RNA sequence: GUGGCCUAUCGAUCCUUUAGUCCCUCGGAAUUUGAGGCUAGAGGUGCCAGAAAAGUUACCACAGGGAUAACUGGCUUGUGG
RNA sequence: UUUACUUAUUCAAUGAAGCGGAGCUGGAAUUCAUUUUCCACGUUCUAGCAUUCAAGGUCCCAUUCGGGGCUGAUCCGGGUU
RNA sequence: GUGAUUUCUGCCCAGUGCUCUGAAUGUCAAAGUGAAGAAAUUCAACCAAGCGCGGGUAAACGGCGGGAGUACUCUCUUAAGGUAGCCAAAUGCCUCGUCAUCUAAUUAGUGACGCGCAUGAAUGGAUUAACGAGAUUCCCACUGUCCCUAUCUAC
RNA sequence: CUUGUGACGGCCCGUGAAAAUCCACAGGAAGGAAUAGUUUUCAUGCCAGGUCGUACUGAUAACCGCAGCAGGUCUCCAAGG
RNA sequence: GAUGGGGAAGCUCCGUUUCAAAGGCCUGAUUUUAUGCAGGCCACCAUCGAAAGGGAAUCCGGUUAAGAUUCCGGAACCUGG
RNA sequence: UGGUGAACUAUGCCUGAAUAGGGUGAAGCCAGAGGAAACUCUGGUGGAGGCUCGUAGCGGUUCUGACGUGCAAAUCGAUCGUCGAAUUUGGGUAUAGGGGCGAAAGACUAAUCGAACCAUCUAGUAGCUGGUUCCUGCCGAAGUUUCCCUCAGGAUAGCAG
RNA sequence: UUGACCUCAAAUCAGGUAGGAGUACCCGCUGAACUUAAGCAUAUCAAUAAGCGGAGGAAAAGAAACCAACCGGGAUUGC
């Protein structure tokens, strides 16, 4: 047999992603002094959009307070952020949409995005278009904060990670049909190389699991083990159950 | 070996949602059998009697 | 069409003349000689083409200065005059 | 009288194991375990003078064969007419 | 089996900048004798601006063209976090 | 995996897979423990995961039967017995199925019928406007395809 | 008609390169005039600008298809009815 | 695609700013003077990669058997000093 | 076993380039009319679409035409599909052989692909096919027995010198 | 303040040295399969071919942690 498709995918030949026309990671500012002891105070200069990506950026400006001279950060745009808007960032900022209180300081119910997992990675959950993060409870003596994630797990992390309040702007954008396989094509264009895709029994079984035969069918069961190796895992890896519930 | 896979994976949970995930799982039921045979065995008895 | 209409679209070489053995063996994107190395310090050779190794060795082009080491050898690495 | 009234009713090498001799050897010399030998059986090859063994190929390949099929021709004429 | 500890090992960030402890200065605090503690400990109407070992205060120098120290900007441990 | 829209996607977790935070001596390696021995060693106990036991799962692979009474009911068997739909369909052996229509005449076409060798529901079922160098049947126009051939030009 | 350009409008779950290089602004370091300077982003005036390529075909005969092969091979200009 | 590093018996592989003590920049000061010592500034961090991308600056007339925005005549422009 | 190829072609990236004339007439907007109001109607404007007819271009349906020791190891002619985009294409660049790449045909990977090419191991093995080079003299067969994964082959006995 | 020590650096510091070639023979690492077994998997081919590292006129080995069991021999190498 032959080497599969996901298989061949990590080696990252015509697999990586086309990142010529992105603006940069979208981090959150570095944890030096001012965010863990008070706040300081940027300027939003331009909302722009990303390539290959459904939300849009943020430009925000701060100053060094060490040096003579300014340091550009990119945000992920909170949606009701808009140009001019003054952003504080820091312990004591004041509880606004677009600011990036640390989770220990924001009370229960409240709604935030580009959260920290641990205090300083500068952002890694719910940054995806519409999506959020809510804080379930606090917990001061082990001073870690449930919160609520996008896949509806709860996560007990860290009180001194960091996240913008609000929601991630251009939400609602899976709603609309593409209707078309241009409109695909223009989608992928600009992430990475996925798409078209074949159907694994519509191949020879050289080259998958699913190919072959005289009519195009699985042959075996299509829930696969999570012991089971490369070029065996191609199908339902893992499933715990199968078919739509009612 | 339950006890290290409970503490590895299970231990940032609450009561309703293992409530929830054992259903889903079907693991509930199973155990809810058991003991209805348990129940089953005693009524067996009695009516031997 | 992979026959003669297929062979009127070659015009671009992938290899070119290389430094150290003028041979048409360059590689353009690899930036390797195909018969010597170059640009590896060693000079590519095997055992297994034992006729290019007779192709290429020592003797067969000047010997500028080992054609003279068995004749000072002979007289015995002499000096003066 | 050296099994079944007679003509059928069954099995090599290697390996393991048993019985006998309690005999021979473990090679610097001894004792005791252990191991290896000799003689006679057993564990089995039914493809039975005794390989350890699932398919598919209409994507196919090689060496050959008219020792061998799928036409025609030839012998035959059951069957057919 | 649970549970400390950190220096081995492991992960992450930064142009290794504000770590830890103590002390001021305010507020709450009830003190049962004098302070037990706990929070703070320069920035939030506004798409401006913020840099020249910092101005001021103070002490020297050898005044002049200026120069240096302390404070402004609390101490202590050199564990980057 | 299936393949726009519309309309639906029935029953079955016994098997094969996949999956559990269940329960716990059945299987049970090396290391370690104990006994016997002079030791090599032998024998036991203990024994992780996975198997084994117990659940879930079919838009997972798949599967969807017989005998009586009068579509319906009862009984056997089974995990459950083909539901909604559709059909001599590109899927029907028998088969050139039977009836109607189309023709002078039709193993072709279409519409019905259904004990369907061997239809059937994301193995997706049924329907469907528009589209197709896709496959098939009929009609009008048209003609050397033909009755039945003849003639002309260039090379 | 070809082409350049301007102000617009439509489209996107597509919003459609980077660096070298050059200029300006903020800032006020420093240098500075009166019998004299300060300025060469104003005008004129002086000197130098190295190396390699440079012919021709670009196709029913200059390229690739064994060849003077009806094949293949990127592009600019484009009169009248 | 080197270096610092880390793998690999090794030919070599990874990585391209990384767990590196990774450098040069202008003013000058001195006028035994050479360029150290007065200073002060800055932290990218090799290099290769387009004869269609970016990019300092040239046009007209004439001239040869065969060259020309390149020669000749005239008229310009840019860069460095 | 060790090397060489993405000059053809497959795919991704980077940077460039190319694409007559028509037909239909989407949103938005303007005027008129009607209505009690919701809103409807009529006439314009506008110029949308992986729309359509059709050049250049890209492709290759049929004649199962020509040719078929050809112009050609895939071409020529007519008829065709498509023609503003999931378009076509230059150059640069990346992926290398049990590997790549594949809108999936086991297709393509230099006229080579159900595992490229080059050299070596290698004079690989063959119970199988073909061949096996001067004269004369004398003698002169077997296709049968037994055993063998034996049935196109051997061993053994027989026949012969 | 000054002078040592230890450790770690920098110099177009003073002087040197390594790389590559050849490779018949030599010292190592790594390492097959064709083939034979009338099939084939252990085996064989073979501790070979290919690949990699390192020398010399030779290399390597070499003066016993040896051979022996005898009345004992006496570094290594080769026939
Ligand atoms: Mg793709
Ligand atoms: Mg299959
Ligand atoms: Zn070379």
């Amino acid at each position: 047999g032959r080497v599969i498709r996901n298989q061949r995918k990590g080696a990252g030949s015509i697999f990586t992603s086309h990142t010529r026309l992105r603006q940069g990671a979208a981090k959150l500012r570095t944890l030096d002094y001012a965010e863990r002891h008070g706040y300081i105070r940027g300027i939003v200069k331009q909302i722009v959009h990303d390539s290959g990506r459904g939300a849009p950026l943020a430009k925000v400006v701060f100053r060094d307070p060490y040096k003579y001279r300014l340091r550009e950060e990119i945000f992920i745009a909170n949606e009701g952020v808009h140009t001019g808007q003054f952003i504080y960032a820091g312990k004591k900022a004041s509880l606004n949409v677009g600011n990036v209180l640390p989770l220990g300081s924001v009370p229960e119910g409240t709604i935030v995005s580009n959260v920290e997992e641990k205090p300083g990675d500068r952002g890694a959950l719910a940054r995806a278009s519409g999506n959020y993060v809510i804080i379930i409870g606090h917990n001061p003596d082990e001073n870690k904060t449930r919160v609520r994630l996008p896949s509806g797990a709860k996560k007990v992390i860290s009180s001194d990670a960091r996240g913008v309040i609000g929601v991630i702007a251009g939400g609602g954008r899976v709603d609309k049909p593409l209707l078309k396989a241009g409109r695909a094509f223009h989608k992928y264009r600009l992430k990475r190389n996925s798409w078209p895709k074949t159907r694994g029994v519509a191949m020879n079984p050289v080259d998958h699991p699913h190919g072959g035969g005289n009519h195009q069918h699985i042959g075996k069961a299509s829930t696969i083990s999570r012991g089971a190796v490369s070029g065996q895992k191609a199908g339902l890896i893992a499933a715990r159950r199968t078919g739509l519930l009612r | 070996g339950k006890l290290k896979k409970i503490q590895k994976k299970y231990a940032d949970q609450d009561e309703t949602e293992r409530l929830l995930r054992l259903e889903a799982l079907g693991t509930l039921k199973g155990i809810e059998k058991q003991q209805q045979r348990k129940k089953e065995e005693i009524m067996k008895r009695e009516v031997r009697e | 069409g992979k026959g003669t209409p297929s062979f009127g679209k070659r015009h671009n070489k992938s290899h070119t003349l290389c430094n150290r053995c003028g041979r048409r063996s360059f590689h353009v994107q690899k930036k390797t000689c195909s018969s010597c190395g170059y640009p590896a310090a060693k000079t590519r050779s095997y055992n297994w083409g034992a006729k290019a190794k007779r192709r290429h060795t020592t003797g067969t082009g000047r010997m500028r200065y080992l054609k003279h080491v068995s004749r000072r050898f002979k007289n015995g690495f002499q000096t003066g005059s």
